[PDB]
């Protein structure tokens, strides 16, 4: 049974840094998207996904155009009070549409003077 | 991402039989198609789905000749092809995604009816 792990509960940043919220994947199936996202909810905010792309301040930590590739890191860049919040690492299965098949519990981000 | 060798448009004409649009992804590594999912859409829908774990294709009505060649899968060619009829009633932007296990990526190629 897969697990999507989050191994930071909580990560704190200076502004105008970059943050790096971790997620790690235990199996690369069922088929289906690893993507970001800020809050749970319907109102939540994608904050990225491997399509390029339109996420100019979201990028991959990790070699993740490899099949091997278990990690799903992303680093955050000019960090303003403004993007602190809950972040999540979703796994999504294919479908029309995709449906969410698991999350991680959770990364909350605090920017710092 | 999974990444891709892409073409911004192709033209057909009434001498086209069959429309084939093109999607080659240059970074597959996939050794069962158990693993890899395919979506077309075109105008807010999926004009065509194969489901590798199921090996299930599935097409509206309206696209009922859309196929692509599952043996040519595994090298990274998710080409659709359609008969003209189907072609000629919907020119526009197709959408190829394509996912192998967890790494996904997709383009876009303009379906152009030419003279
Ligand atoms: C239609 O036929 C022409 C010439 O044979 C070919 O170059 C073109 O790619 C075909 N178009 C499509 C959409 O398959
Ligand atoms: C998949 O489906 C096709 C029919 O679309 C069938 O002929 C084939 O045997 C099936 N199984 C596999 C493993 O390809
Ligand atoms: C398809 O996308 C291209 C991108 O340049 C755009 O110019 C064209 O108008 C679009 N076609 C339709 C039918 O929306």
């Amino acid at each position: 049974e897969l697990q999507v792990i989050q191994p930071d509960k909580s990560v704190s940043v200076a502004a105008g840094e970059s943050a790096i919220l971790h997620c790690t994947v235990t199996s690369l199936i069922p088929v289906g998207p690893i993507q970001w996202f800020r809050g749970a909810g319907p109102a939540r905010e994608l904050i990225y996904n491997q399509k390029e792309g339109h996420f100019p301040r979201v990028t991959t930590v990790s070699e993740s155009t490899k099949r091997e590739n278990m990690d799903f890191s992303i680093s955050i860049s000019n960090i303003t009070p403004a993007d602190a919040g809950t972040y999540y690492c979703v796994k999504f299965r294919k479908g029309s549409p995709d449906t969410e098949f698991k999350s991680g519990a959770g990364t909350e981000l605090s920017v710092r003077a | 991402q999974l990444l891709f060798n892409k073409t911004k448009s192709v033209e057909f004409t009434f001498g086209n039989d069959t429309v084939v649009i093109p999607c080659f992804v240059t970074n597959m590594e996939a050794q069962n198609t158990t693993e890899v999912y395919v979506k077309w859409k075109f105008k807010g829908r999926d004009i065509y789905t194969f489901d590798g774990a199921l090996n299930k294709s599935t097409v509206p009505t309206d696209f009922s000749s859309a196929k692509i060649e599952v043996s040519q899968l595994l090298k990274g060619d998710a080409s659709l092809k359609m008969d003209k009829s189907d072609a000629v009633s919907h020119t526009g932007n197709y959408t190829c995604e394509v996912t192998e296990l967890t790494r996904e990526g997709e383009t876009i190629i303009e379906l152009k009816y030419r003279v």
